[PDB]
RNA sequence: GCUUGAGUCUCGUAGAGGGGGGUAGAAUUCCAGGUGUAGCGGUGAAAUGCGUAGAGAUCUGGAGGAAUACCGGUGGCGAAGGCGGCCCCCUGGACGAAGACUGACGCUCAGGUGCGAAAGCGUGGGGAGCAAACAGGAUUAGAUACCCUGGUAGUCCACGCC
RNA sequence: CGCGGGGUGGAGCAGCCUGGUAGCUCGUCGGGCUCAUAACCCGAAGAUCGUCGGUUCAAAUCCGGCCCCCGCAACCA
RNA sequence: AGGACCGAACCGACUAAUGUUGAAAAAUUAGCGGAUGACUUGUGGCUGGGGGUGAAAGGCCAAUCAAACCGGGAGAUAGCU
RNA sequence: GCUCGCCGGAAGACCAAGGGUUCCUGUCCAACGUUAAUCGGGGCAGGGUGAGUCGACCCCUAAGGCGAGGCCGAAAGGCGUAGUCGAUGGGAAACAGGUUAAUAUUCCUGUACUUGGUGUUACUGCGAAGGGGGGACGGAGAAGGCUAUGUUGGCCGGGCGACGGUUGUCCCGGUUUAAGCGUGUAGGCUGGUUUUCCAGGCAAAUCCGGAAAAUCAAGGCUGAGGCGUGAUGACGAGGCACUACGGUGCUGAAGCAACAAAUGCCCUGCUUCCAGGAAAAGCCUCUAAGCAUCAGGUAACAUCAAAUCGUACCCCAAACCGACACAGGUGGUCAGGUAGAGAAUACCAAGGCGCUUGAGAGAACUCGGGUGAAGGAACUAGGCAAAAUGGUGCCGUAACUUCGGGAGAAGGCACGCUGAUAUGUAGGUGAGGUCCCUCGCGGAUGGAGCUGAAAUCAGUCGAAGAUACCAGCUGGCUGCAACUGUUUAUUAAAAACACAGCACUGUGCAAACACGAAAGUGGACGUAUACGGUGUGACGCCUGCCCGGUGCCGGAAGGUUAAU
RNA sequence: AAUUCCUUGUCGGGUAAGUUCCGACCUGCACGAAUGGCGUAAUGAUGGCCAGGCUGUCUCCACCCGAGACUCAGUGAAAU
RNA sequence: CUUUAAUGUUUGAUGUUCUAACGUUGACCCGUAAUCCGGGUUGCGGACAGUGUCUGGUGGGUAGUUUGACUGGGGCGGUC
């Protein structure tokens, strides 16, 4: 788990890595692997448009599944893949008709476990059923929006929603984030919060740590001159402006709410 | 120090090549000049 | 060597003893909604506060967190701190009966080690009520307080200090 | 020096920008209350407006001069 | 083990002298900092002018950048030399 | 020609990029060359670049470009699907020797090798843009085995010596051999063989995956290097012969052993860390459509073919880029001896070279250096510059602390040469012999030879023994920033910027936000333990009052309120 | 004080002598809590200050070796 | 007229329900060896959303511009 790290030089004083035994030290199974190219935060034009993230060192995406579409078949797991695109660990399954492929991994779950889909499946965590039979209250992850979408809430470490009525069709979730918002019961919802939830406790550590993990450096505002930033100038770091974003809309405390349509499913909002 | 111009046959063509000017009816309107203003080399190839 | 100290075994007895996991109901708060109209709340007395944007009262529904009424006791258990809903699981110690057995194995204990309310501190959660700090209102010669309306850490949970 | 703001019962503030007879709180004095003093209750007094001259019938007020207090400016090579 | 230590290639460019119609339109000589990394480098691509890119100096964008160069408007306009 | 000096991890030897004949040979000195110039990277003429195996082309693809249809756009056009381009990566094959005024892994002499085509013969189910395997990948570290290569001895040939000695433990030189073919070693990885079954690999699959059993426990793959052969060959010190007299022809000795040892190779291995680390085709295999007399495939043998372009020369520079024959700039490969830890440095080998003006003189002054009485920062804005310290072993080492540091703290000491311990030791290496073996590139025993530190002691020299080059100045108080880093190329390297960490705030996914008047991309093939922005800037102790101004968020009763 | 005008504030320390430096006092012209406050080990081609060593930096320069200057020969610029 | 009942109707608002426009960066199939695009079968939303014309607000994100003169130098001050 959690291990501080002896100080021996300045920016290992303060590292605490996460280590993880548990997690397969050898190479990923390979039939389950496309290259991942760095975009650098630029589009087709070529010009950048979100800034900080570029450089950082190589990875390729393993194709973990979502959709769980496999249903009445029995999967054992096998070992615990650390995936270094996501946070979340991956397990990698192996069914009974001899497919393999990767999951995000449930808090409690060990190789060699028993796990399995479709609409009766089991309780059990990582089970993945269709909501309208999940008991009200309990805890899942891996919520999908729509039928056969794959999965979009509750994907990050340690992330899980909690159901709370059942309505029609609708099922209220909590959110992690604390927003109530109504979903379809057809929706495929997978038991447990997701594992490695001690990502947080990861304190990085030296400047160089947030290089390689894709993150180059930020400049702030009052650095800048006024033609580079609403912010900028003054011979002695004065300010004196409402702090806003470099693109001039007001930052800290504006809505940004736009969409309208997808308004009848939010029921409580953020608080 | 190091100077500016730093040759590569390779880079000039792909750039300024004739096929490069070709590609854009702005860089066939470079021909277009060349020619009419009677110059020899039409664009850089050797 | 002895069994009269100490301990072990045999079947029982009571217990807010401890840890872990579940679960219930009443109430407070909040949110949505229904009826409904001018005060409510608070005080020695007031005001600050809330309320014609429809409060409080009242009714249905939901969501939370906390603590567990009555039983409850010059009752109980634990070495001490301490321990109160119901239930499961793991588990300690005491007490009794009838014996059987071991055969002084005992007593105290510097340094040592462990546990140790509340507050406090760390990391990450949660956050109803209460409430340091703080704000306002009074009261007073003044009042940095007692009293009143609000209110943050904190109180709660997991681990780690103290 | 350039300008602006003021000077008022014993103290602090009004009043003044619209020239017709200066108010508030505290302090003071006196009488009650108390064994006595404080606090508290009752009453009364005290300046007739920095200052020297104008203005107008009349100046705390408007104007100018002077004496103090307060703030701003007092720079460029 | 390490954005660890000393120190060559390598990269940087802190101090002093020379040089300032230079050997050179920013270098030399003696020393100087980094030197397994947020390093350095080859090749090849991508981003463009009120635009790019910027560990941010209004730096850099072909010896020029508080708005590139080239051609056109254009013999701009100049109460000024 | 002789001598002298300089580099020698280059100022040498090969390349790439880039140049485009500058290479070589004859001839000329008009100009060019910073002078002269018979010379030349100058002029003029002639000559010179040989490939199935090197490289390109070619097969394949990354990022990225172009893009039939298509979606989008006043038009030009933008984006992008299928496809198709694109190496800086992946893909079949050769070496040694000799040779030219100039070319060579291209010519010649040897000895090889690969991919096809076609045919013959013997056997046979072939066949895909489809399936699967493979190809196919990080960093760091550590050790063992090896080789290049060198050293020493041995062997062979030569020498015995200008001024003392020098036939002796003496001096000098040489002692080289490839690819391929065979052998399969160190060493690494991996449990094999058979039968049966299948919700899988978009269809099928005897392949792959998975599940059962049975059965044996070894089998297989991988592989440097060695050892044979290749090689009774070549090369070879030197002699023998003439010499356009510059050199060419003719002959040929020995050609071993031990030791040391790479940064090269085994090793894209092993161990380990997280930051978790290219695709695709060649290649192997599985069948489908399809075709079964075929066609086609497999093996063997023979025969033909292997095109086209580059190949001179320079290549850390006088030929590239800097207007120049310019103290600048530029990537890769090889990397000998002695000392040394070393690719530093000093002196040398290989190999180049003395920097295209010189010759005198020996003033001031300027540059670059050396040295200095006595004093020792009095200099000066300021110890700026100089000076000094400087290596290894050992001793010893404070305040403070985040308990790692501080710390090479500070401050000291020893250090050469000869001999003895030991007619060179501790170690390392490992022969001969002998023994064992399901016998070979085997293992034990055994110690020959070789190499070889470090220490103690004894003596001895000089003023000085880390003698040179090389090679920390140290200490105390204090500001600022936590730290390593980055920046104004060309006057500023900082106290600025970044930074981990912190907080606020936005965002529920067709997300916010950005680029594009649009389609559409990034965000992200991510999902609130994530992502955007703003501010502060490790760590410790902390973060107090004000919601009046301004901004944002929330509330809608009432007032005001546009187009219609 | 990287803020302090009056100012070389005042006192103390260090020097024969200290407008700087260190430590204190508080009248903070005009510090102050994330445009962060205060401490801080280590780090620094960082700012200030004091020692020891070291010396031509200096008192005061002296001498020496090299490259220029100077003379002869060849070639032969420039700003103005 | 007054105070107001219901039917019909003009349209107006609010709410509920439906789906056939429209959306679908849901699923599946076909062109098609193609996560583009089109077509279709669905499911999901749904007269909202989004786009056009008009219109109020906001709008240094962006652009064009103005910001006097005298003056014992000019700015400040004063003055026109």
């Amino acid at each position: 788990a959690v291990v501080k790290c002896k100080p021996t030089s300045p920016g290992r004083r303060h590292v605490v890595k996460v280590v993880n035994p548990e997690l397969h030290k050898g190479k990923p199974f390979a039939p389950l692997l496309e290259k991942n190219s760095k975009s650098g935060g630029r589009n087709n034009n070529g010009r950048i448009t979100t800034r900080h993230i570029g450089g950082g060192h190589k990875q390729a995406y393993r194709i973990v599944d979502f959709k769980r579409n496999k249903d009445g078949i029995p999967a054992v797991v096998e070992r615990l893949e650390y995936d270094p695109n996501r946070s979340a660990n991956i397990a990698l399954v192996l069914y009974k008709d001899g497919e393999r492929r990767y999951i995000l991994a449930p808090k409690g779950l060990k190789a060699g476990d028993q796990i399995q889909s479709g609409v009766d499946a089991a309780i059990k965590p990582g089970n993945t059923l269709p909501m309208r039979n999940i008991p009200v209250g309990s805890t899942v992850h891996n919520v999908e929006m729509k039928p056969g979408k794959g999965g979009q809430l509750a994907r990050s470490a340690g992330t899980y929603v909690q159901i709370v009525a059942r309505d029609g069709a609708y099922v209220t979730l909590r959110l992690r984030s604390g927003e109530m918002r109504k979903v379809e019961a057809d929706c495929r919802a997978t038991l447990g919060e997701v594992g490695n939830a001690e990502h947080m406790l990861r304190v990085l550590g030296k400047a160089g740590a947030a290089r390689w993990r894709g993150v180059r450096p930020t400049v702030r505002g009052t650095a800048m001159n006024p033609v580079d930033h609403p912010h900028g100038g003054g011979e002695g770091r004065n300010f004196g402006k409402h702090p806003v974003t470099p693109w001039g809309v007001q930052t800290k405390g504006k809505k940004t709410r736009s969409n309208k349509r997808t308004d009848k499913f939010i029921v409580r909002r953020r608080s | 120090m190091k100077r500016t111009f730093q040759p590569s046959v390779l880079k000039r063509n792909r750039s300024h090549g004739f096929r490069a000017r070709m590609a854009t009816k702005n860089g066939r309107q470079v021909l277009a000049r060349r020619r009419a203003k009677g110059r020899a080399r039409l664009t850089v190839s050797k």
